[PDB]
């Protein structure tokens, strides 16, 4: 019933950062996991899913730099984001739901987010 | 009596997505002949002992029938998730009936036919039990309308099985549903 994220804050241009989602209230080996941001005056952008089994599908927005992945064993799913420009600047929010894949609007659960900031 | 053959002995089997269903009625089934056979893979009963089935009688039987992967057989069944119970073939939590799966490497894999078989890999919503969706409109993932095409975070909704086992290799499904409210055994 729970999504923590954790990770965020100051990154500097062209830098990495990984932010993570725990899970609990429920293991997530039947849930898909999706990663969000809302960026300040802006729409709430989709940017990947961890399928159930593993599988990821992301945003062609992304151009490749960040990538999904997941941990049952910790209940955790992962984002790793390389090259971070300006416009990466935003909340990141994890969600999930029990189906295979993920939906930009069918999500069941949110969590409150975490802050990345990119100089 | 009860023609089981056209189901099971088809020469193609149906893509899950677009799986079969025939409707019994009418007839005398063995099923023991059935149980008994040494072609199958699985045989799982569920809300029905498999051994009494030649004494019942039920108002009808629906034989649903797919291909999918030895490693997503597991997945014919009450309660179960994943990518064909979700979103491909859905079994009720109170199913009635069996579950009979064989490999058929020799026939619909590349070693064989070379068969097209298909599955749905995105969708809105989870299938009902025993739901359909042969569509094959344009997945949106983002928030941006697909306009018919997939562009931007835009997705055909089916994809090929490959199968390249045994958990990789083509397996024949047969779901017998049993409904009572015309089909008995001997
Ligand atoms: C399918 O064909 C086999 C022969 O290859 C036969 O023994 C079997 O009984 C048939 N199945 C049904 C349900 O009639």
């Amino acid at each position: 019933l729970q999504l923590v994220e954790s990770g965020g804050g100051w990154v500097q241009a062209g830098g990495s950062r990984r932010l993570s989602c725990a899970a609990s209230g429920f293991t997530l080996d039947s849930y898909a996991v999706g990663w969000f941001r809302q960026a300040p005056g802006k729409e709430r952008e989709w940017v990947s899913c961890s399928r159930s089994d593993g599988t990821t599908y992301q945003s062609d927005s992304m151009k490749g730099r960040f990538t999904i992945s997941r941990d049952n064993t910790k209940n955790t799913v992962y984002l790793q984001m390389n090259s971070l420009k300006a416009e990466d600047t935003a909340v990141y929010y994890c969600a999930s739901r029990r189906s295979y894949g993920c939906d930009y609007y069918g999500m069941e659960y949110w969590g409150k987010g975490t802050l990345v900031t990119v100089s | 009596l009860c023609p089981f053959g056209e189901v099971f002995n088809a020469t193609r089997f149906a893509s899950v997505y677009a799986w079969n269903r025939k409707r019994i009625s009418n007839c005398v089934a063995d099923y023991s002949v059935l149980y008994n056979s040494a072609s199958f893979s699985t045989f799982k009963c569920y809300g029905v002992s498999p051994t009494k089935l030649n004494d019942l009688c039920f108002t009808n039987v629906y034989a649903d029938s797919f291909v999918i992967r030895g490693d997503e057989v597991r997945q014919i069944a009450p309660g179960q998730t994943g990518k064909i119970a979700d979103y491909n073939y859905k079994l009720p939590d109170d199913f009635t009936g069996c579950v009979i799966a064989w490999n058929s490497n020799n026939l619909d894999s590349k070693v064989g036919g070379n068969y097209n078989y298909l599955y749905r890999l995105f969708r809105k919503s989870n299938l009902k039990p025993f739901e359909r969706d042969i569509s094959t409109e344009i997945y949106q993932a983002g928030s941006t309308p697909c306009n018919g095409v997939e562009g931007f975070n835009c997705y055909f909704p089916l994809q090929s099985y490959g199968f390249q086992g045994v958990g990789y290799q083509p397996y024949r499904v047969v779901v017998l549903s049993f409904e009572l409210l015309t089909v008995c055994g001997p």
